[PDB]
């Protein structure tokens, strides 16, 4: 109904309300409140909403086989929302750059460099762009490390025996077979598959498979090239051979630029005398 | 003249007139706080009451 | 880049020792406004900076080199460049960090990192003098001048 005392002490209170029993633990509104309403209300659907924005984002996870991929793809997306709050709310690119040149101008057009008074003076910039509204939540109890997590596909795991089956436990391979999960969470998995099965298991190692289809997935779901182990150690030995030469290079340039100092050196003594 | 502003009001008065104004407007002088490193943090004070 | 030919042209009259000359003929092969619009486009393209003295403008200095990339080194923040620029024309013995931090008024933990950033890749190969009154140090390549 309301807030309203009821009543209390004699029996299970009910003088304007909706209550009719004692033991009111459960959802625990029995009385009546005045305290806290607004911002103790909009609390647990701040939580709600980012534990749904937590799930979507983990159900979009797995069309990008890329998980940190995934997650700049989030923040371009919110940057796409920054850049429409910036056709909202306001050129605008009012910034420098590398060189000094910066705006307008480089310097005055009309006989020489006029504006460098001005070109020579960061954080003057464009930032009224982000408005969010506040709150006054909290992230206590345990915050840091951690595993989101959810309960495992049959699918998953099908794919996971018959892989292992046939290229078996290879840590790297085996988290870059899966390429929207991660290390130490399918590490679990991999002592948690080792707890309850022998036979399949067994026989799957038994069975001793040949790793073709596996470097199909691979170099399909990941377009990596995967080039041979010839190609890129002449590729290796090509970059290291570079280096030494770009090293000695910069050596004999060293050893004749110090050549021609001392040279200088002579003829500054020569004429000083 | 005692009854509507009084004898001591050379402290309440001036007081009253700190609180009032000078406390709300001393601070819009001091708001900006820009740091050298990472060009990109500030506070900035829009209300002060007591 | 890739704005038009004038960078090829900026090449070409930099190629030799070069003057205020080369830059009167620049200026005399075309109409000037255009010219001058796109000249100062060009050197907004990380080019030779102007030089204020009694004759009008001269060039940065002799050489065609073109090399700061302005993003790419390992990350991209645009002040790490600034201060690659500012350890390129140090003279002959080379730049203080009292003196780095006399210029720009920035802190010197960011001048740290500048130390790390750019030692991540060789251009901070300094020359060490015989005595250390402010770490005289920190100049571009070959250890030349040794006092």
């Amino acid at each position: 109904k309301k807030v309203r005392d009821g009543e209390s002490a004699k029996y299970f209170i009910d003088e304007e309300n909706f209550t009719m029993a004692e033991l009111c633990k459960p959802n625990f509104p029995i009385g009546q409140i005045s305290e806290n309403f607004e911002k103790s209300k909009m609390a647990k659907k701040a939580k709600l909403e980012k534990r749904r924005h937590l799930r979507e984002l983990r159900m979009r996870a797995r069309q990008e086989f890329k998980p940190l991929h995934s997650l700049t793809k989030e923040e371009q997306e919110e940057e796409e929302e920054k850049r429409k709050e910036e056709r909202d709310k306001l050129e605008s690119d009012r910034k420098a750059h590398t060189a000094i040149q910066l705006k307008g101008t480089m310097a005055i057009d009309e006989e020489t460099m006029v504006v460098d008074r001005h070109k020579n003076a960061e954080n003057e910039y464009k930032e009224k762009v982000d408005e969010n509204p506040f709150a006054n939540l909290y992230n206590y109890g345990s915050y840091g490390r951690g595993s989101y997590t959810d309960p495992w596909t049959v699918e998953e795991m099908i794919k996971f025996y018959k892989a292992l089956s046939m290229w078996g436990t290879d840590f790297n391979l085996i988290s870059q077979l899966y390429p929207y999960r991660s290390r130490k969470q399918v590490k679990a998995k991999f002592v948690n598959e080792e707890k309850k099965r022998p036979i399949l298991i067994e026989l799957a190692l038994r069975s001793k498979l040949p790793p073709n289809f596996d470097e199909y997935c691979c170099e399909i779901k990941k377009n990596i090239g995967t080039v041979a182990d010839f190609n890129e150690k002449l590729i290796e030995l090509q970059n290291e051979h570079k280096h030494h030469m770009k090293e000695i290079e910069e050596a004999k340039n060293t050893a004749k630029e110090e050549d021609q100092t001392a040279q200088r050196l002579n003829d500054a003594n020569l004429n000083k005398k | 003249f005692l009854k509507v502003k009084g004898l001591v009001k050379q402290h309440l008065d001036s007081f009253n007139y700190f609180v009032d104004t000078d406390l709300k407007k001393i601070i819009k002088a001091n708001q900006l706080i820009l740091s050298d490193v990472d060009p990109e943090f500030y506070l900035k004070y829009v209300d002060i009451r007591v | 880049l890739s704005d038009n030919a004038k960078t090829l042209h900026s090449q070409m009259m930099s190629k030799g020792i070069g003057a205020l000359f080369t830059q009167q003929e620049l200026q005399k092969q075309m109409g000037i406004g255009s010219l001058t619009d796109l000249m100062s486009i060009v050197q907004e393209l990380l080019d030779k900076n102007l030089i204020k003295l009694v004759k009008q403008n001269d060039e940065l200095k002799f050489q065609g080199v073109l090399e700061s990339e302005a993003q790419k080194k390992a990350t991209m923040s645009a002040e790490e460049a600034l201060v690659y620029s500012y350890i390129e024309a140090s003279g002959r013995e080379g730049i203080w960090s009292k003196t780095i931090k006399a210029r720009t008024n920035l802190h010197q933990h960011v001048v740290l990192k500048c130390l790390k950033s750019l030692e991540s890749q060789r251009y901070v190969k300094s020359v060490k003098s015989v005595k250390f009154p402010t770490r005289k140090i920190y100049m571009l390549y070959s250890l030349q001048p040794s006092v």
